[PDB]
RNA sequence: UUGACCUCAAAUCAGGUAGGAGUACCCGCUGAACUUAAGCAUAUCAAUAAGCGGAGGAAAAGAAACCAACCGGGAUUGCCUUAGUAACGGCGAGUGAAGCGGCAAAAGCUCAAAUUUGAAAUCUGGUACCUUCGGUGCCCGAGUUGUAAUUUGGAGAGGGCA
RNA sequence: UUCUUUGUAAAGUGCCUUCGAAGAGUCGAGUUGUUUGGGAAUGCAGCUCUAAGUGGGUGGUAAAUUCCAUCUAAAGCUAAA
RNA sequence: CAUUGUGAAGAGACAUAGAGGGUGUAGAAUAAGUGGGAGCUUCGGCGCCAGUGAAAUACCACUACCUUUAUAGUUUCUUU
């Protein structure tokens, strides 16, 4: 365990000269070689918000669209023949359904820049449509790594006080342990500072 | 530790009521003794370390223990001899960070 | 085995043993019992005292009360001369002296680099 | 010296040869009267070694159906079968 | 005791004392005679570990001899024979360079009787022991049941027939089943092994 | 200056000992080739002949850092057997043990590593005497850098009680 | 058969307690050569490396891990077959 | 490899701090990064909801790679 509560308490409150969106990522250090298997997996459990102004572009057209419109951001219908090539920047998750299986020619000349396709890191065409939405869009990275190590995601909201972030770490923190392999170290969550823009810096 | 009674299997052999003998003495011959104890720590004490002992010390401080006990079955002959040297070199470290 | 029984009061060491790993480890001995220890010189000494040839080593272990005084008073010193300074005898490497002809040598270019 | 007990049997037999040879010997004092005593050449065999009686030659017949060739053929099936069912036991144990 | 002191500390023997110790005495050994009497044993409790006993009519000799192989001693190598025995060089010896030794010293020394032998020193030339005699005339071994046996006439020369500690090790003479060709004695089980036992009524 | 100690010498010093012979057998070292393989080089002949060193009436070995896997045995040696077997081997030619079992003979032990420390109690030699394969007294010397007693792993030691 | 009484000496045995010293350029390992029926190496020897003390050796297929069994090397004496 | 020891320097290499800069495309800049979303700030400059580009751009929370350099522990060589 990284925190029983301790050097983490309460010091995100009375930092409070910025009381808007505090949001502190979680950046922390262990290299690998140049293969692509097992890097940067693991969507974990985290139940927090995120309060986030992210979008999705889900696809299902039944009058549940707006159903989807309480499930989540956005309807799309698979008119695609000239939608989209340069639109899709700013964004946490996204999501799709039962018409999206097929749609390799819009999918290679947009879904490259930032590499959304979807292969075996990107599962959109969902069934299971009503629970992944609310708490899950929550940051928490399903990407792929670069040649050593990607590791960052907000395990609290400058609002979010660390009364949850004693049960989210080590929900969360046993992070690489399902597939890799121990070249990485026992729970290499270590030094780390919490500081979204006006947090102190605090070590170990 | 009873016998089966038969003649194959786990424990064969016959059931025999056992007597359990009396320890030879010649079975403690490895036994340390306390004045064995004191005569080679006073020794270690003003004997100091060899060139191998020392390098061992320095492999096990920066490139771990695995390549110091390569090394020491690599000088001394077996794993378990080097096992136990790598163990005691443990030792002295922590002895010396104490002192 | 009287020191490592602790019934040693004083002890006598000789400086000329032949094989010196004869006596090495009898100081650091006398050190851990705590027993004072003088390192002497002449084992031909500790012989005419003891009716030997030599001796290479000598202990009080029971004195009597006419000169218990003087054995304070003497080991008094001798512990400060060896005991006490042990720890830092212990560091120090003697020997590595260079002969006449070359140190004159060395001590020579020294004055040849000593130019300012 | 260098021979041990672990045969109770084995143990209370050479005891009662002690015991008999202690019976049937005669020990000369050391000094005086030397009791002429008309020796015999064999201890061994005045003293013979007897095989123990394993069992008496008649007995009731004691069936419950189990063939005495099951039993050994089982014996040696779970010996040899011994060390992968303790380690099918331990990764069923380590399974979580 | 002391003794145990002196054989834990001898153990030690990369140690900077004893190595220092070893390289004054390597020296002192070279600068004098290949065999010398010594005056007094150099590692006491060795000596008197191996049988030697500080009284009249026990000597110490310190012996070097050279190391390393026995070239084959033929003309320009030239063995004449099959190709499996034109080695000259890489052979060994198969008794040790304690043993013979301790041989040359018995043969300087033959009123003398060779107990026991042991290492001290060596370089890359030489090797150096340290030999236990004993008087079998002087009358302190004549009388002093515990050492009168090695006046009997059967041990003479023991060092050269290999009846001290390394030869019998190097003849082989151990209990056990990696000992079968050398037992009671090599070319005795040869023998014992290749006789032809023929009885009156032919079994 | 005097007296030790250590080391090393020298004596037609006192007293001793080694050599050499023999070598059938015994303990080691060294060490071939002819031969066989229908040739021949590994192999075999052979861990042999020759050569060298060293003993005795026997020598050597010997009281487990053994054999075993059994209900365990129990120093060494030799015989019968294991066995022409397990195994080795251009897996060719050929070579090739050991445990158990029966028997002959049987025998066990002792030093180092302990403080005698309220007493180096130990020993060679010289000399006088005597009952002389030696003993007693005295005198040097050896020896504490350890001679005696006590103990040898099967045990054993130090205290306490009977 | 006889003389000396060795000996206020020595030895053995029961129970409780504290202990229990046990052999190093050796063991072992690598390599080289030789040898063995010994086969991923039977023994020996040279060189290099070089230990431990609930340790070490062996358990006839190399290695790691976990056990078990069996002895106690690196000092020595000893008749008979 | 051993015999084979004692010193000085220099070069590394491995550890320990710090340091800067980097291609096409075009947004708003020779754009190698990250999850996040618009703010602390002398600027209202830079980013934001704005365009657009392979990427968002303050910012690293950690460096993706260097050596071009500096301090101290280890060892590998060279010279003397
Ligand atoms: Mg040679
Ligand atoms: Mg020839
Ligand atoms: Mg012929
Ligand atoms: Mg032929
Ligand atoms: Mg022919
Ligand atoms: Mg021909
Ligand atoms: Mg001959
Ligand atoms: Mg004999
Ligand atoms: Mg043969
Ligand atoms: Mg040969
Ligand atoms: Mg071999
Ligand atoms: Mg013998």
């Amino acid at each position: 365990v990284k925190e029983l509560l301790k050097y983490s308490n309460e010091t995100k409150k009375r930092n409070f000269l910025e009381t808007v969106e505090l949001q502190v990522g979680l950046k922390n250090y262990d290299p690998q070689r140049d293969k692509r298997f097992s890097g940067s997996l693991k969507l974990p459990n985290c139940p927090r918000p995120n309060m986030s102004i992210c979008i999705f572009g889900d696809a299902f057209d039944v009058d549940r669209a707006k159903s989807c419109g309480v499930d989540a951001m956005s309807v799309d219908d698979l008119k695609k023949l000239n939608k989209n090539k340069k639109l899709i920047k700013k964004l946490s998750k996204k999501y799709n359904a039962f018409i999206a299986s097929e749609v390799l020619i819009k999918q290679v000349p947009r879904l490259l820049g930032p590499q959304l396709s979807k292969a075996g890191k990107f599962p959109t065409p969902v069934s299971h449509n009503d629970d992944l939405y609310g708490k899950v869009t929550d940051v928490r990275s399903t990407i792929k790594f670069q040649l050593k190590k990607v590791l960052c995601l907000a395990v609290a909201v400058g609002n979010v006080e660390m009364e949850e972030d004693v049960l989210v770490n080590q929900i969360l923190m046993s992070v690489n342990f399902f597939v890799s392999l121990l070249k990485k170290n026992w729970q290499n969550v270590g030094s780390l500072v919490v500081k979204s823009s006006m947090g102190p810096a605090f070590r170990l | 530790t009873v016998k089966t009674g038969i003649a194959i299997g786990l424990n064969k052999g016959k059931k025999v009521t056992s007597m359990t003998p009396a320890p030879k003495i010649s079975y403690k011959k490895g036994a340390a003794s306390n004045r064995t104890k004191f005569v080679r720590s006073l020794v270690r004490e003003i004997a100091g370390l060899s060139p191998y002992e020392r390098r061992l010390i320095d492999l096990i401080r920066n490139s771990g223990e695995k390549r110091a006990r390569k090394v020491a079955k690599k000088r001394l002959g077996s794993f378990t001899r080097a096992k136990a040297k790598v163990e005691e070199m443990n030792n002295i470290i922590a002895a010396s960070r104490r002192h | 085995a009287l020191i490592e029984n602790k019934k040693a009061k004083l002890v006598l060491i000789a400086n000329d043993v032949d094989p010196i790993e004869l006596v090495v480890f009898l100081p650091a001995l006398c050190k851990k019992m705590g027993v004072p220890y003088a390192i002497v010189k002449g084992k031909a000494r500790l012989g005419t005292l003891v009716n030997q040839k030599t001796s290479a080593v000598a202990a009080l272990t029971e004195v009597r009360a006419e000169d218990e005084a003087a054995l304070a008073k003497l080991v008094s010193t001798i512990d400060a001369n060896f005991a006490d300074k042990y720890d830092e005898v212990k560091k120090h490497w003697g020997g590595g002296i260079l002969g006449n002809k070359a140190q004159a040598k060395m001590d020579k270019r020294a004055k040849n680099s000593d130019s300012a | 010296h260098r021979r041990q007990n672990r045969n109770q049997e084995i143990f209370d037999a050479n005891v009662q040869r002690l015991k008999e040879y202690q019976s049937k010997i005669i020990v000369f004092p050391r000094n005086g009267k030397a009791p002429e005593a008309e020796q015999v050449l064999s201890a061994a065999a005045t003293f013979p070694i007897a095989q123990p009686a394993t069992d008496v030659e008649a007995r009731a017949v004691q069936d419950n159906g189990e063939s005495a060739f099951r039993t050994l053929r089982l014996a040696r099936s779970e010996k040899k079968f011994r060390g992968i069912r303790e380690k099918r036991a331990r990764e069923k144990a380590e399974a979580e | 005791g002391a003794y145990k002191y002196l054989e834990e500390l001898q153990r030690k023997k990369q140690s900077d004392v004893l190595r220092f110790l070893q390289r004054v005495r390597v020296w002192e050994y070279r600068q004098k005679n290949v065999i010398h009497r010594a005056a007094r044993p150099t590692r006491p409790d060795k000596a008197r570990r191996l049988g030697y006993k500080a009284k009249q009519g026990f000597v110490i000799y310190r012996v070097r001899v050279r190391r390393g192989n026995r070239k084959r001693p033929v003309p320009k190598g030239a063995t004449y024979g099959k190709p499996t025995n034109q080695g000259v060089n890489e052979l060994k010896y198969q008794r040790s360079l304690r043993a013979t030794a301790e041989e040359r010293v018995g043969r300087r020394a033959a009123n003398l009787r060779v107990l026991n032998s042991y290492w001290v020193n060596q370089d890359s030339t030489y090797k150096y022991f340290e030999v236990i005699l004993v008087d079998p005339q002087h009358k302190a071994i004549r009388r002093d049941a515990r050492y009168n046996w090695i006046c009997d006439p059967v041990h003479k020369h023991r060092e050269a027939r290999g009846l001290t500690a390394t030869g019998k090790k190097s003849r082989g003479i151990n209990k056990g089943h990696k000992f079968n060709n050398t037992k009671a004695g090599r070319r005795k089980t040869w023998k014992r092994q290749n006789t032809l036992s023929l009885w009156r009524y032919r079994k």
